[PDB]
C-alpha cells in the first residue's frame, strides 16, 4: 500500500547510479512494478517494468543503459552511465494487472527521488534573513536560501510547529547550476521571533535563522 | 514506435467551466481501451484519475470522466474547481511485442480562473551579511493575486534587463490565487554604487510598487 | 501471451 524511492543524489556525468524502491504492504511476488521519470519542468517518461515472475521490459530509448532487478520487497533501477539528460525525479509505481485482466494503469506511486546529473560538488545553502526596511501591525518575514546543490532543501518554521501563513516558493536553478529559494511567513506585531530551519540532506547540514521585525 | 499526442499543451478555464483534453495514439492500444489519465499537482507525484478509458479510479470526484476507444481518447472535467489546477497526462499501454509497452502524452497544464484579486507587494533589502560575499540578492514578493502579473525592477529609475529570477507558487486550491517571488541579484560593487531599488508589479494596466534606498536599510 | 509482461 506504499512505495518509497531512495538513492537520488548528485551524479557526475559518465558514472553509474542505483535507485531503490522499498515496498510496504504487498509482495512483489504478486505485483509488477515500473519506473517512470520526469525531468524538471517536463513530462512523465516511461523507463521500464518488471513482471511478477521477473520479466523485464524497457522503453527503446532506455534499453541497454537501464537495468531493473527486484526482491520480494524492493525494486531497483541501475543507470549504467549517466548524462545530464537523466536529471529527473524517478518514481516507482505498481502496474495494475492480475491473472484475469490487465487494467493498463499504474495505480500506486512513490513520492519520487531526485537525481541530479551535473558537474559540481555538493554545496550547502547560505541562509539570509528577510525583513522589511525599518512598528507595523502585520509583517512578513522570511529566509532566503541561496547557492545550494543538489536539490532538495527542506524549510520549516519553528521546527514545523508554525504552519499558518507560510509560503515556500519553488526553487529556481540559477545559470551557475546552483539553486535558490525563499520562504516567507506572515506574523503580527504581538508575535515572538520566528525561526526558519533549513536542512540540506546532501551536505548533512541544518541551519537556523531567527528573524524579527 | 508508439506515442500519444496530447492536446492542448495548456488551457485556462473559469471556475465552473468544462475542460476536455485529447489524447491521440499513433497506433491502437492494448486491449483497445487501455488509456489512463493522471493528475499531477506541482511538486507532487502523479495520481490516477481514470483507467481503461472511462473507469473512475479510487478517490476521484465525479466531475472527472473519460471516453474513447482505439486511438482517440478524452478526459473531461465537468465544472472545474480551483483545486483542479494541475498538469494532466494520458498514458497508453501498447503491445510490448510491437512497441514500447507504455508511453505518456506530453501533458496539459490547466490553469483555473478564479475571482480577480489585485496583488499587494513587499520588498526585502539584503541582510547585512550578504554584501561581504560579493553578491547581493534583493527579494520582492507579490501576494495573493489573480490573474498573472509581470514584474520589473528599477535601480535608480533604470529598468533592469538581467539578474532577475521569478518563482510562482501553485494556484491556491480554494481561491485560485498565486503568490510570486522575484529576486534581483547584483554584485556588491553594483549594489553599493546605486541608491533606489524598486520592484514594480503590473496586473493588466495597474501597477503596484515598493521601493527602498540602500542608505535607509 | 497474458499477462503480456510475463513473456519476453
Amino acid at each position: 500500500q506504499s512505495l518509497e524511492e531512495s538513492g537520488g543524489r548528485l551524479v557526475t556525468p559518465g558514472t553509474p547510479l542505483t535507485l531503490t524502491c522499498t515496498v510496504s504492504g504487498f509482495s512483489l511476488n504478486n505485483n509488477a512494478m515500473t519506473w517512470v521519470r520526469q525531468a524538471p519542468g517536463k513530462g512523465l517518461e516511461w523507463i521500464g517494468l518488471i513482471s511478477r515472475s521477473g520479466i523485464t521490459h524497457y522503453a527503446n530509448w532506455a534499453k541497454g543503459r537501464f537495468t531493473i532487478s527486484k526482491t520480494s520487497t524492493t525494486v531497483d533501477l541501475k543507470i549504467t552511465t549517466s548524462t545530464t539528460e537523466d536529471t529527473a525525479t524517478y518514481f516507482c509505481a505498481r502496474v495494475d494487472y492480475d491473472d484475469y485482466r490487465d487494467w493498463g494503469s499504474f495505480n500506486v506511486w512513490g513520492p519520487g527521488t531526485l537525481v541530479t546529473v551535473s558537474l559540481g560538488q555538493p554545496k550547502a545553502p547560505s541562509v539570509f534573513p528577510l525583513a522589511p526596511c525599518c512598528p507595523s501591525s502585520t509583517v512578513t518575514l522570511g529566509c532566503l536560501v541561496k547557492g545550494y546543490l543538489p536539490e532538495p532543501v527542506t524549510v520549516t518554521w519553528n521546527s514545523g510547529t508554525l504552519t499558518n501563513g507560510v509560503r515556500t516558493f519553488p526553487s529556481v536553478r540559477q545559470s551557475s547550476g546552483l539553486y535558490s529559494l525563499s520562504s516567507v511567513v506572515s506574523v503580527t506585531s504581538s508575535s515572538q521571533p520566528v525561526t526558519c530551519n533549513v536542512a540540506h540532506p546532501a551536505t548533512n547540514t541544518k541551519v537556523d535563522k531567527t528573524v524579527a521585525p | 514506435a508508439a506515442v500519444l499526442t496530447q492536446t492542448p499543451s495548456s488551457v485556462s478555464s473559469a471556475v465552473g467551466g468544462t475542460v476536455t483534453i485529447n489524447c491521440q495514439a499513433s497506433q491502437s492500444l492494448y486491449n483497445n481501451k487501455n488509456l489512463a489519465w493522471y493528475q499531477q499537482k506541482p511538486g507532487q507525484r502523479p495520481k490516477l484519475l481514470i483507467y481503461s478509458a472511462s473507469t473512475l479510479a479510487s478517490g476521484v470526484p465525479s466531475r472527472f470522466s473519460g471516453s474513447g476507444s482505439g486511438t482517440q481518447f478524452t478526459l473531461t472535467i465537468n465544472g472545474v474547481q480551483c483545486d483542479d489546477a494541475a498538469t494532466y497526462y494520458c498514458q497508453g499501454e501498447f503491445s510490448c511485442s510491437s512497441a514500447d509497452c507504455n508511453a505518456f502524452g506530453g501533458g496539459t497544464e490547466v490553469v483555473v480562473k478564479g475571482d480577480p484579486v489585485a496583488p499587494t507587494v513587499l520588498i526585502f533589502p539584503p541582510a547585512a551579511d550578504q554584501v561581504a560575499t560579493g553578491t547581493v540578492t534583493i527579494v520582492c514578493v507579490a501576494n495573493k493575486y489573480f490573474p498573472d502579473v509581470t514584474v520589473t525592477w528599477e535601480v535608480d529609475g533604470t529598468t533592469q534587463t538581467t539578474g532577475i529570477e521569478n518563482s510562482k507558487t501553485p494556484q491556491n486550491s480554494a481561491d485560485c490565487t498565486y503568490n510570486l517571488s522575484s529576486t534581483l541579484t547584483l554584485t556588491s560593487t553594483q549594489y553599493n554604487s546605486h541608491k533606489e531599488y524598486t520592484c514594480k508589479v503590473t496586473q493588466g494596466t495597474t501597477s503596484v510598487v515598493q521601493s527602498f534606498n540602500r542608505g535607509d536599510c | 501471451h497474458f499477462p503480456q509482461f510475463s513473456y519476453s
